């Protein structure tokens, strides 16, 4: 067995590397530190992490939401501190509970929500330009960025467009632990079941699809890793015996395969389509379709099933049924 | 933090659809014991001579029993509700006939209430129907009651810890959580859906497409709306033991036919029954009982799914002593 | 009336379903499908006489060419034409085109089956700064081993016959991402130096056990031009070789385990 | 008919049964032992769900379900057409799957690389048991498993969810998504990071490893590693099935309420309760 795919057996140790950027050289700020056993998995040094007025503005915007949803939560509990402590995952900052439509809510009843929407967006789009501006200062392609943003739209999509499509901000997830994971059942519930939404079909399949990729990938590199199969860049613009072997053992299983490079762009590309499915499914539920189970009924696909227990007939419409 | 195996499972719906029940024998068992303590019926009595309504002074509704039978009555009613406390409880030892003691009046309205029950909801209560017991389980007030805002712990009979107490704003989500199987639900389902008729439980579309003319905007109901009928949902499932799959498919939880158990249809004339019972019977009582058995609102304690049920799908297993006390319903 | 209804009985989503497919189905099929084809084509077969089929299909799959620009100088195109005039020490087995060929002479020595190195430039891998990649310790003197693990400098090399092979003199480091990649050790018998890849090496504290090759067979390990620079092609030839071990070590790693 | 540079590496051998006998290509595709046996099991499989379909009351892809015995039936066997076929094509999937993971390991033999990829695909495949063999085992009964349709098993995962009110707040359910989340981020991350180096764009030179390390290090302060990043992938993949078995197979035969219930162990701690 190559028990270099496992952990290192012998790290290396060197001075530490530092590629000149356009800019922002200047900005880089730390002393690098190693860490023994994080090498056996990882590289050992961490740090030195680069500042620059991208990243600092994301973190104020985003301290700044933080700040909001922990100073609501904190007054859900009275301000107690052992409460908060215990209480914590059960505690929220809602959307407004009331239908005031697109008109802003009062600070007690969706006000602050609102408030923290606007800096948690705030803070990922600036987030975004660093991951932007870091890839061209260092004379990338901004592949990440781009993924980065399909993933930034479709906490928008749930955030705030699809509110502002049925206009009402009432439809919004709330910031919290379990309060955030109560939305995923409210929505579906008042959607007629996600599972017959096509497009939470699609981002499921596409993020089952990350799931079997990255678990294909990653285990094709390690397997070829005694021919350096790791380098990818120079494997490939330099085709090496590492990805020939790669190749054939998806080739010879599958009967097709991809190419060092090409099975970077299928993992991309499904990660994107996670966020972009999801996004169209996001934007099309209450826009134009109100109910998932009934519109596939509609056009044929929901599966259907004999009774076990006796049909039950909805007693609110028999003869002489109360209100 | 986990029960030990086997687990009970029953089939509720088509095969592979896993929908059924889901219990542990050991907690099955041990609520079976505690229905169990259901007093059995008191030996039955020959009817002679004439109606209480002629021997007694102040009997307004069983004034068609004897004597005997009336007697009989009473020893249910005081080994189903105040056993403890015992005939003087509602009665001054010296003046039976005296309605002095508020006990009285309540218990009075509580025999309409329990034959109206019996007689208008056999929707829901079937041939098994009701006795003071179901509810009160012997004691003078039922050990699940709701007010107007959510209380702990769930069984008035257990002291509750200062953090539980509804005085304590530090413990409100705590208590709400409590009231809906521990999930962070910001709603409380009893005051929203029980006390009264005001709200619509259902909030699926019954269309594909969204109906212009009620999806937009202020038109739409707003979004929690499903938070608090998922609310109501867990807090059923909670007070009957049990799991949505025992009245629905979640395929599509808005449809019936073959995706909705007998049970659901059921589990509906119960939301009815209920609103009945505390729009039109307990409710109105606050003006009969002391300031100390009322919320803070002014309130008097009200029924909910669990007073019955006490997480069991039937209450007590679905025991009766309907045959044994037809002084309490159906009234013909 | 209803929210996304549109004539001839049809709705929004439904349309954007089939949109939806199509976008998936374009992008996977035109696009990255034809990515997927930048390396080993145009598919090769058995001739025999000089014929001309180029076919409208090989045209087809590929996308065009791309061409990327090298750090150090130079530049490369794919898909590109790639023969391997190559001769391989091979012979087939049946006569079906499906059979499997068998090395005619020592597999490992000609290098077939999993024991064949790519055409790899025979150029040393840079460093960002254009230093030479891949070199010993001798020469990356400014790199050390982590204190807590084992130097295998002095330790000996036993083969998968149990028996010694030489011993490790340096370890070859990859500059660029602080790694080790390689042990250098002197061949027993001989009178020669040997790389061998760090995945073939089982470093124990008072020994480096190897597998994939028995003793005997370290003899014949690829040789490189240089003493402290490797090319990119000598790190293929060299890391195919103990994997070829792997399959033909001795006669009976070719045949079913079980 | 072979890529440019596939001839050297068809040679014979590597095989874990059979040797010789099956040691061949078709077109592109290895045969092997396991080749003929997983051909075996899917042609075995796929004829039973077309039987079983055309006896149901459908044809459409979306809407057809071949589902699994009534509880009643326990371990048993049972009817053909009550969750007999439904059994029989559980066992053709199992060997098709198992064939399909052993067929890899000869491909990878053969060829002199790890056999990383055939185990990691051990992880999806004792998914499918943990779901269709062993939790029904430990409940007594087939008629627990997943049926077969390609809506109706969502269906089927629905009302377990629901069975338990809350399956969000199931604890290995929350491992094993936060794992889903991170995976699929990860890929675009990592993908996204080795073509922004081979592809710079505007005519500009390819990058190097050391541009590589050096973004993440700016942006998040550290780098794994070209080669940490390919096991790190693999070990948050491969989680998201070895974590989420655990709340599979806790739900029902180790915990019968409510998920949100169960942090009550927390919640209800008696010190701060
Ligand atoms: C515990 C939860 C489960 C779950 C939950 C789940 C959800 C919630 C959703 C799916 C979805 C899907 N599932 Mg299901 N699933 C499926 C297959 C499928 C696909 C129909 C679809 C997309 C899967 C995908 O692209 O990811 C792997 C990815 C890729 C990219 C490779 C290609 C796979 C290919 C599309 C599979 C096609 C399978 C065939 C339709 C039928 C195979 C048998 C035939 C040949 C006889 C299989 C084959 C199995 C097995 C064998 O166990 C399985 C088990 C389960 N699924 C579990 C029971 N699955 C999504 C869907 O759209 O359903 C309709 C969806 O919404
Ligand atoms: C009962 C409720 C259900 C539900 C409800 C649900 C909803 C309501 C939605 C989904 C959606 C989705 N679901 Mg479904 N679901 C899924 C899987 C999935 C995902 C593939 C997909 C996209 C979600 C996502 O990736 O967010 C993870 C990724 C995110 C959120 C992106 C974050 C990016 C961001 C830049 C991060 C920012 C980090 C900062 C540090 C934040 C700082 C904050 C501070 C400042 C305050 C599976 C596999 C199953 C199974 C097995 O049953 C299932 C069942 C169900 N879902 C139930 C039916 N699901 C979505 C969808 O596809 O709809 C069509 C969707 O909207
Ligand atoms: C209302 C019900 C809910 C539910 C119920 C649910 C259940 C009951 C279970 C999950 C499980 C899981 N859920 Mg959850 N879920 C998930 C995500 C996930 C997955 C990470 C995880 C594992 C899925 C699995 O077992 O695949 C299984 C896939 C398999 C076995 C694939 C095997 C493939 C095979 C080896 C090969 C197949 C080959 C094809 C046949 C080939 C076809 C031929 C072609 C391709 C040529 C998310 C992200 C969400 C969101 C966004 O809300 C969510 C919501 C919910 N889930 C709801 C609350 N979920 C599982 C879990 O781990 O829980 C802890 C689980 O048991
Ligand atoms: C399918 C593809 C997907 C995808 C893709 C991509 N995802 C990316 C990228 C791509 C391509 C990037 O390039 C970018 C990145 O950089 O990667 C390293 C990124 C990111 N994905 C993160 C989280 C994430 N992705 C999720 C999901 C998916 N991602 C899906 C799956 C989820 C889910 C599942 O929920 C999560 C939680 C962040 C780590 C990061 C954003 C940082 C940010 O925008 O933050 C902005 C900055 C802040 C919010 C400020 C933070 C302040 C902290 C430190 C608190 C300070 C408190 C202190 C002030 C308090 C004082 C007072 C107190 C003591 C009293
Ligand atoms: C945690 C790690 C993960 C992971 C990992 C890996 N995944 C791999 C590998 C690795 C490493 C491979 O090496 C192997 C492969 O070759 O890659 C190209 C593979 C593969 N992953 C497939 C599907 C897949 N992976 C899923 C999940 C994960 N993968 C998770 C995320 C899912 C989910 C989520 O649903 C799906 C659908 C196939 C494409 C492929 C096997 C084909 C096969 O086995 O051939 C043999 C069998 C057949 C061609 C057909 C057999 C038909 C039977 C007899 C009849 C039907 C029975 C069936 C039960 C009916 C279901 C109906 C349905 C509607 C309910
Ligand atoms: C009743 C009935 C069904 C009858 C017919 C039965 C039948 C099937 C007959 C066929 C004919 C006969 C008899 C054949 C004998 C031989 C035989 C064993 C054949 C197998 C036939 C068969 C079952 C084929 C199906 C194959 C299959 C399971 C395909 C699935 C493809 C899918 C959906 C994959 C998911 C992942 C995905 C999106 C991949 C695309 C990207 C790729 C190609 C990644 C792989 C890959 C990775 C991961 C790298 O890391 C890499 C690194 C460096 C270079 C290359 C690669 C590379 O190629
Ligand atoms: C409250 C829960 C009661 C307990 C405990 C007992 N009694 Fe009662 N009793 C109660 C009511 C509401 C009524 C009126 C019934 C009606 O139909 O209006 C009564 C009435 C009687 C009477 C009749 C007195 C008269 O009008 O002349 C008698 C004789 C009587 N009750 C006896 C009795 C005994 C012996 C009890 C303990 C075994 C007892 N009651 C308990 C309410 C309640
Ligand atoms: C549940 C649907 C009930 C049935 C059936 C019966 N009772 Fe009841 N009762 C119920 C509630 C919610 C309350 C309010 C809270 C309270 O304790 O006041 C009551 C109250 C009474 C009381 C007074 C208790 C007190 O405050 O001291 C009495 C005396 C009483 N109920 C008697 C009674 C009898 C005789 C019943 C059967 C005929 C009966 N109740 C049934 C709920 C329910
Ligand atoms: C039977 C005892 C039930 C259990 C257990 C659960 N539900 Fe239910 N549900 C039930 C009824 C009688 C009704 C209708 C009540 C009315 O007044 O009309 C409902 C309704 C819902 C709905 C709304 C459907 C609609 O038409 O909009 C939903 C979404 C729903 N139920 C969900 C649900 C879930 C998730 C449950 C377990 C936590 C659950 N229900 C249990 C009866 C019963
Ligand atoms: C006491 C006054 C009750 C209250 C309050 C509620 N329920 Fe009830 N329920 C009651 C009885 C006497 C019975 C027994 C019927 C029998 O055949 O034994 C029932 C029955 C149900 C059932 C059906 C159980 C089954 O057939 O397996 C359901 C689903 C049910 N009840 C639901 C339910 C709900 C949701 C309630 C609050 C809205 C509720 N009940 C209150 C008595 C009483
Ligand atoms: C204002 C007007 C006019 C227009 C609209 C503005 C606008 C752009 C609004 C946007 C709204 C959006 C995008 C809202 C989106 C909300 C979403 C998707 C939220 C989802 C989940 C939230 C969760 C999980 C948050 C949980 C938060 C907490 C745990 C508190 C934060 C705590 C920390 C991060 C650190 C730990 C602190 C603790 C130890 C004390
Ligand atoms: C989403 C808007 C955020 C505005 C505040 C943050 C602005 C960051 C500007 C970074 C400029 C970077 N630079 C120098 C590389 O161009
Ligand atoms: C959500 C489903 C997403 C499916 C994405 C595509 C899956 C792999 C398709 C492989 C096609 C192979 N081939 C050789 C026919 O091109
Ligand atoms: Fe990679």
């Amino acid at each position: 067995a190559d028990y270099q795919t496992i952990y290192t057996q012998i790290q290396a140790r060197g001075p530490h590397i530092t590629v000149s950027g356009e800019w922002g050289d200047n900005d880089r700020v730390g002393k690098p530190f190693y860490s023994y056993w994080l090498g056996k998995i990882g590289d050992a040094q961490i740090g030195p992490i680069y500042l620059g007025a991208s990243g600092i503005a994301a973190f104020a915007f985003g301290s700044t939401a933080i700040l909001i949803i922990l100073f609501n939560m904190a007054a859900e509990v009275h301000f107690d501190p052992l409460q908060f402590f215990r209480q914590f995952f059960w505690l929220g900052l809602y959307p407004p509970k009331a239908q005031y439509g697109m008109g802003i809510p009062p600070l007690h009843d969706g006000g602050w929500w609102l408030m923290a929407g606007l800096f948690m967006t705030l803070s990922l789009g600036s987030w975004w330009i660093r991951v932007y501006s870091r890839a061209r200062a260092l004379g990338l392609g901004t592949h990440i960025a781009w993924n980065f943003a399909a993933a930034i739209f479709f906490v928008l999509c749930i955030g705030c467009i699809h509110p502002t499509l049925v206009g009402s901000w009432s439809e919004g997830v709330p910031f919290g632990i379990w309060p955030h994971i109560d939305w995923l059942t409210a929505f579906s519930i008042r959607y007629g079941n996600f599972y017959y939404c096509p497009w939470h079909g699609f981002s499921i399949g596409f993020a089952y699809g990350c799931g079997l990729l990255f678990a294909a990938h990653g285990a094709t590199i390690l397997a070829v890793a005694r021919f350096g199969g790791d380098r990818e860049i120079e494997q490939i613009t330099d085709r090496g015996t590492a990805v020939e072997r790669a190749a054939l053992f998806w080739r010879w299983t599958i009967g097709f395969n991809a190419t060092i490079e090409s099975v970077h762009r299928w993992g991309w590309f499904f990660s994107l389509m996670v966020m972009v499915s999801a996004s169209v499914g996001i934007l099309l539920t209450g826009t134009f379709v109100d109910n998932w189970y009934l519109w596939c009924v509609k056009h044929g696909a929901a599966p259907d099933y004999p009774a076990y227990l006796p049909a039950t007939p909805d007693p609110a419409s028999l003869p002489g049924a109360p209100k | 933090c986990f029960e030990p195996p086997p687990a009970t499972t029953t089939q509720t719906g088509f095969r592979g659809l896993s929908m059924g029940e889901v219990l542990h024998p050991a907690t099955v068992k041990a609520k079976k014991e505690r229905d169990a303590q259901y007093p059995p019926a008191l030996a039955a009595v020959k009817a002679e001579g004439p109606p209480v309504s002629q021997v007694y002074k102040n009997v307004k509704v069983l004034g068609n029993l004897t004597e005997a039978e009336f007697l009989r009555t009473m020893t249910a009613i005081t080994e189903w509700v105040s056993p403890q406390e015992g005939c003087t409880y509602c009665h001054d030892e010296n003046n039976l006939a005296s309605e002095a003691k508020y006990p009285y009046v309540v218990a009075r309205r509580m025999l309409e209430m329990t034959r109206a029950i019996n007689t208008n909801w056999t929707q829901h209560v079937a041939q098994t129907g009701v006795t003071c017991y179901t509810c009160h389980r012997g004691t003078p007030l039922p050990p699940y009651v709701r007010y107007l805002e959510p209380t702990l712990p769930l069984n008035n009979r257990e002291t509750p810890t200062h953090v539980e107490r509804v005085e304590t704003r530090s413990g409100y989500v705590v208590r709400l959580a409590k009231y809906t199987a521990y999930s962070a639900l910001n709603y409380d389902p009893f005051t929203m859906f029980l006390a009264n008729d005001k709200r619509q439980v259902r909030v699926v579309p019954q269309t594909a497409l969204p109906l212009v003319g009620v999806s937009r905007g202020k038109e739409r109901r707003p979004l929690s709306d499903a938070y608090a009928t998922f609310a109501l949902m867990m807090s059923i499932s909670d007070s009957l033991g049990t799991n949505c799959t025992f009245c629905h498919n979640a395929q599509t939880f808005e449809s019936w036919g073959k995706k909705s158990t007998p049970q659901r249809a059921i589990a509906w004339w119960g939301i009815r029954m209920v609103r009945d019972l505390n729009m039109n019977y307990l409710a109105p009582l606050n003006a009969s009982l002391p300031a100390s058995r009322l919320g803070r609102q002014g309130e008097a304690p009200q029924a909910d799914c669990r007073t019955c049920h006490q997480g069991v799908t039937k209450p007590l297993f679905g025991a009766s002593r309907l045959k044994d006390y037809p002084e309490l319903g159906p009234i013909k | 009336m209803y929210h996304g209804a549109l004539a001839q009985h049809l709705d929004i989503a439904q349309l954007v379903w089939y949109a939806q497919w199509l976008v998936i189905w374009t992008v996977v099929l035109l696009y990255l499908r034809r990515e997927d084809r930048r390396e080993g084509y145009p598919l090769v077969e058995p001739l025999g006489l000089v014929k001309l089929a180029p076919e409208d299909g090989q045209v087809y799959e590929l996308p065009y060419p791309k061409t990327f620009v090298l750090p150090h100088g130079g530049t490369v195109t794919v898909p590109r034409r790639r023969p391997e005039t190559r001769e391989l020490k091979l012979a087939q087995t049946d006569g079906f085109e499906g059979a499997p060929l068998q090395p005619t002479g020592n597999p490992l020595v000609d290098a077939v089956g999993p024991a064949s190195y790519a055409e790899r430039a025979e150029v040393v891998d840079a460093t960002v700064d254009g230093k030479a990649k891949i070199v010993p310790l001798r020469v990356a003197t400014d790199f050390s081993i982590a204190e807590g693990d084992v130097d295998p400098r002095g330790l000996p090399v036993v083969a998968a016959d149990g028996v010694e092979a030489g011993t490790v003199t340096d370890l070859w480091v990859d500059r660029s991402e602080h790694y080790f990649r390689y042990l250098e050790l002197s061949v027993a018998g001989s009178a020669r130096t040997a790389l061998i890849p760090l995945g073939f090496c089982d470093v124990k504290k008072d020994k480096i056990v190897v597998t994939s090759i028995l003793s005997e067979q370290f003899a014949n390990v690829p040789r490189l031009q240089s003493r402290d620079q490797i090319t990119l092609r000598e790190e293929d030839k060299v890391s195919a070789y103990y994997a070829g071990g792997l399959l033909y070590a001795t006669p009976e790693r070719a045949e079913s385990l079980l | 008919a072979l890529l440019s540079f596939e001839r050297k590496y068809r040679v014979r051998g590597g095989t874990l049964i059979g040797g010789d006998l099956f040691d061949f290509w078709v077109g592109p595709y290895f045969v092997g032992f396991f080749g003929v046996s997983a051909i075996f099991f899917i042609f075995l499989g796929v004829s039973l769900i077309g039987y079983a379909a055309s006896q149901g009351p459908t044809w459409d892809p979306f809407a057809i379900s071949i589902n699994p015995p009534d509880l009643k039936y326990g371990l048993g066997a049972a009817p053909l057409l009550e969750g007999g076929f439904w059994q029989a094509i559980t066992v053709c999937a199992l060997g098709a799957f198992i064939s399909w993971m052993l067929r890899e390991v000869e491909i990878s033999r053969k060829l002199g690389i790890g056999w990383h990829v055939p185990l990691a695909f051990c992880v999806p495949i004792f998914m499918f048991c943990v779901l269709q063999v062993f939790r029904p085992l430990l409940l007594g009964s087939w008629g627990h498993a997943f049926p077969y349709g390609i809506l109706s098993h969502l269906d089927w995962v629905n009302n377990f969810g629901y069975q338990y009110l809350n399956w969000h707040y199931n604890p290995g359910h929350m491992s094993s998504v936060s794992f889903l989340f991170v995976n699929a981020m990860a890929l675009g991350l990592h993908g996204g990071l080795i073509l922004s180096v081979a592809n710079p764009g505007d005519g500009d030179k390819v990058k190097t490893a050391e541009h590589e390390n050096q973004y993440f290090r700016d942006v998040v302060g550290y780098s794994i590693g070209a080669l940490s990043i390919h096991r790190l992938g693999l070990f948050l993949a491969s989680n998201i099935f070895l974590t989420g078995a655990f709340g599979t197979i806790a739900s029902g035969p180790f915990w019968t309420r409510g998920w949100p219930e169960w942090w009550g162990w927390w919640l209800d701690i008696p010190f701060w309760s």
